């Protein structure tokens, strides 16, 4: 079965370098020309780059020529892209393609890879910030009452919230973060439960954060109004 | 750092890689438009001297146009195939002799010299226009009675401008109307790489091929087509490269025979396919008659009519030749002569009975002399080897070269029932033939 | 109304009818003579740029008279046979060195252009002249001497009428003295079809060999032969056209094999007598080189030099290749490869092992898949027939085809005791060879 698999995306401030690979096996690799395809969040795709089979030729975008290098290493099965002077936007999914044609009008991508994320980004990773967000008389009664946790100002997307240690699973409902100006992010998340049943059961809201290791946990109860 | 040499002892063989293919898959065709005149012998007279040089050219012109008029009237390289070379140029013209496709090309080069025409059948041809001796001769040959010429350079001006339609009619016509090498009296460099740039393909090829034009012209045709009304028009079919960039090798093989001092009693051996191998979308493509792939540098121009699809398990008789995967092909005899092989970077040499071999380079003289057997020579401090009454030179062209030391297979067999002749034979038949030869040797 | 094709899978090889013969059985001599002027150096020792270049002129002009000078001083193909293609001309050349020969020539020409003398063999040839420069010499350009030259006319003048002899005489040079394709600096167009109209043969065969001069150049020959005096004579040797109109019929073939999913196991069949037939006097003329033959619309032009004559009953192996009356001869092998042969009128594919065959026309792509075995397909609604890695243009003639079925002939035979490495065998020779197999295979 033929497979591409891309490594080596993360998170990186303007103006530096990465360096992408794609490993490709099921196929014999020397016998094919080989792309680079991009996809910014929300966006159309863009073709990068491409090389030839031995490396005799070699083609690049408009947008990124004279800062990204295309190779390949035909003894191991990865070619790989170099990427200089990063800007805002390079920030995007970079997939590998195997080149398929008719040998004189049609070109096309038939094998796609997964994709590795890119993000090129001014910000400095911050801890997150958890707030509770106890449950209210306008926001009670009627059949149920709802609480919840705040994550505020975190670089890192990553973050991950559970309730009971995972022992809470219905009637969680998780909110997309918000990007703001300051490149920071915030989400909240909201629980449902019974109005009779407050005080009765525990919540506590964890806020488990990998890339400062902030894994905090904050008790959301009613406190007067 | 481009291209290396190895030698394997035990079959006598070497292999050379390095090199980049670029494999004909397909053909394009164009036509080419002549404006021609239909000048009457309505001439007034005249006696000058300027004058009868002007009819002298208009009558080689008339000659040549009617001339063109009569013209168009109503081992391992026996299992390759039979194809036919110029089927889609000629399909071309015979679309072209259809009613209004003459009119149709016409109108649509009037105001320009390149144009696209969609044809009857749907196909869309690229015409283009290359010389205009209608206009000249109109405007310039007939000023209204052309009985008495003021000038000498008008006649050298007539001259020249004739000269390209003579050397056309004269190739088509001691060619039966068809020139395998395109010259540049049928297209000019200009118009190849005009012709190259206008076709819907991508930039590496177009790369390969502007890079390559004496090539591109060397595996191109060209097949007169159609003359009438006002209009000379032949066809000119172009090689497309398909593959390109992928890795290619050479095999190079030489007898390995036996060294008994009795003048019989020796059993020969070898390897039958040579040629060139290179890779094609998971498989080779094999073309045993080496002599029709032309060789660039470091860049091989193979025509795949002339070849046979093999799996990459074939790559493996170079690195074991009693592999199960695949059965290699071999050939068996009893006549042992001593001969030579140049290879990519040194040479193989076969020397058997009493003929002497040596090598030898300008400055040192002689500095090697081979004894019985199969050997291989680098060219590196080598510049000929000879061979009984033979000298041969060396390629000195930069690389390098491996000996892989090992054991002559031809040792490992039985001389008794050995089988002595086998043109078309592989490992696996002589096995066989040797299995069946040994099991009715049996007593009582 | 002309051409149609049959396939026959019983044996996997199709015959196409139709064609129309024009076999060379002969050669007609003729002798072509230039007349020279004795121009010796002369003082004039100007400085005018015409003289100059009048000068260079008369140079070119020795330096070509001395060069002529110099120029003369003191399958189934390996069973034709070996013949001397220009024996006539140079056996009339030995001849026009004798005494008199070129005397008697020279004085009967001087009227007329045209000649019939009787050499002192007593054969009497057509003797031509072609180009008269001594005239243009002795008179008009050194008039009773031309030292100041006051036209420029007469330098353009004198370069076109020296073109010829220069153009000539690079030919010779190139090919040391022997040109096989006669140009038309050799013969004119107009000095051909004069000659032609001389030859003592019926009207039939002046129609057909004046509408294909073309061929008729391709199929002659020039031969440098003599200088001495003022004339210089070369002989050109033509082709006769002895048998034409009767009919012609080209057969194709391709292997034929079993289809065992084992990779071995399998054996394989081939029919070795391809290429032109034509039935001239009683018996069929073959030429196994079917390269041998030019092909104008369906008139074929074969040369009798390269062919075997054989019975009539040869063509029974189209219809029946078991028959008594003659014995088939076919070719026996283990190696089975796919393939294709491309035919008049569409196209054989031999399809084996994991190999994905197809046809495919522009407006629809793939029409048909092909499965193990040898098959047949129509250039009706077929453009392209792609086996492996290959791509094949049919031929886009026009005419019927006819498919017969029958079975394989190689399903009759048993594989353990079927010959292989049988090169040049038969249908009967087979047989022998497994009859005495199976009849030693009887031991108790």
């Amino acid at each position: 079965q033929v497979q591409l698999v891309e490594s080596g995306g993360g998170v990186v401030k303007p103006g530096g370098s990465l360096r992408v690979s794609c490993v490709v096996s099921g196929f014999t690799f020397s016998s094919y020309r080989m792309h680079w395809v991009r996809q910014a969040p929300g966006k159309g795709l863009e073709w990068v780059s491409s090389i030839t089979a031995s490396s005799s030729y070699i083609n690049y975008a408009e947008s990124v020529k004279g800062r990204f290098t295309i190779s390949r290493d035909n003894a191991k099965n990865s070619l790989y892209l170099q990427m200089n002077s990063l800007r805002a936007e390079d920030t995007a999914v970079y997939y590998c393609a195997r080149d398929e044609n008719t040998g004189i009008s049609h070109y096309w991508f038939d094998p796609w890879g997964q994709g590795t994320l890119v993000t090129v980004s001014s910000a400095s990773t911050k801890g997150p910030s958890v707030f509770p967000l106890a449950p209210s008389s306008k926001s009670t009664s009627g059949g149920t009452a709802a609480l919840g946790c705040l994550v505020k100002d975190y670089f890192p997307e990553p973050v991950t919230v559970s309730w009971n240690s995972g022992a809470l699973t219905s009637g969680v409902h998780t909110f997309p973060a918000v990007l703001q100006s300051s490149g920071l992010y915030s989400l909240s998340s909201v629980v449902t439960v019974p109005s009779s049943s407050l005080g009765t059961q525990t919540y506590i809201c964890n806020v488990n954060h990998k890339p400062s290791n902030t894994k905090v946990d904050k008790k959301v109860e009613p406190k007067s109004c | 750092q481009n291209i290396t040499e190895e030698f394997y002892q035990s079959t006598c063989s070497a292999v050379s890689k390095g090199y980049l293919s670029a494999l004909r898959t397909g053909w394009y065709t164009s036509v080419i438009t002549i404006e021609l005149s239909n000048i009457k012998e309505n001439k007034c007279n005249g006696t000058d001297a300027k004058v009868k040089l002007i009819k002298q050219e208009l009558d080689k012109y008339k000659n040549a146009v009617t001339e063109l008029q009569l013209l168009m009237q109503s081992f391992l390289g026996f299992l390759l195939g039979v194809g036919s070379a110029i089927a889609s140029g000629v399909a071309v013209c015979k679309v072209l002799h259809l009613e209004g496709e003459v009119n149709k090309i016409k109108s649509a080069l009037l105001s320009t010299n390149k144009a696209v025409v969609s044809l009857s059948n749907g196909v869309s041809v690229l015409t283009f226009k290359v010389l205009d001796l209608k206009n000249y001769i109109d405007k310039q040959l007939l000023p209204i009675q052309s009985c008495s010429i003021s000038n000498i350079e008008t006649v050298i001006e007539f001259q020249q401008k004739n000269n390209r339609l003579l050397e056309i009619t004269r190739e088509f016509s001691v060619n039966a109307g068809v020139t395998t090498p395109v010259s540049t009296y049928m297209l000019t460099n200009s118009e190849l790489l005009s012709l190259i740039n206008d076709m819907p393909i991508t930039n590496d090829q177009k790369k390969l091929m502007s890079n390559n034009v004496q090539i591109v012209r060397q595996q191109s045709y060209s097949i007169m087509c159609i003359i009438k009304e006002e209009v000379l028009a032949y066809v000119v079919q172009l090689p497309l490269y398909g593959v390109i960039d992928t890795p290619c090798w050479k095999l190079h093989t030489s007898p390995l025979c036996t060294t008994n001092t009795k003048e019989g009693s020796n059993i020969c051996l070898t390897r039958t396919d040579r040629g060139w191998y290179c890779d094609n979308a998971g498989s080779v493509s094999f073309f045993p008659q080496a002599e029709t792939c032309k060789v660039q540098s470091n860049r091989v121009f193979c025509d795949t009519m002339n070849s046979l699809t093999l799996p990459s398990e074939v790559n493996l008789c170079n690195v074991d030749i009693f592999n199960p995967k695949y059965d290699c092909k071999i050939m068996t005899s009893k006549t042992d002569v001593s001969s030579s092989v140049i290879t990519s970077l040194g040479a193989i040499v076969s020397c058997y009975g009493k003929t002497k071999c040596t090598a030898s380079n300008k400055n040192r003289g002689i500095i090697k002399t081979f004894s019985n057997g199969c050997d291989y020579v680098s060219n590196k401090g080598v510049d000929t080897v000879s061979v009984g009454n033979t000298l041969y030179y060396v390629n000195k062209q930069e690389g390098k070269s491996l000996y892989v030391k090992g054991e002559p297979i031809i040792n490992f067999y039985d001389p008794l029932v050995f089988p002595s002749d086998e043109f078309d034979a592989s490992i696996s038949q002589v096995n066989e033939k040797i299995n069946q030869s040994l099991a009715f040797i049996r007593k009582s």
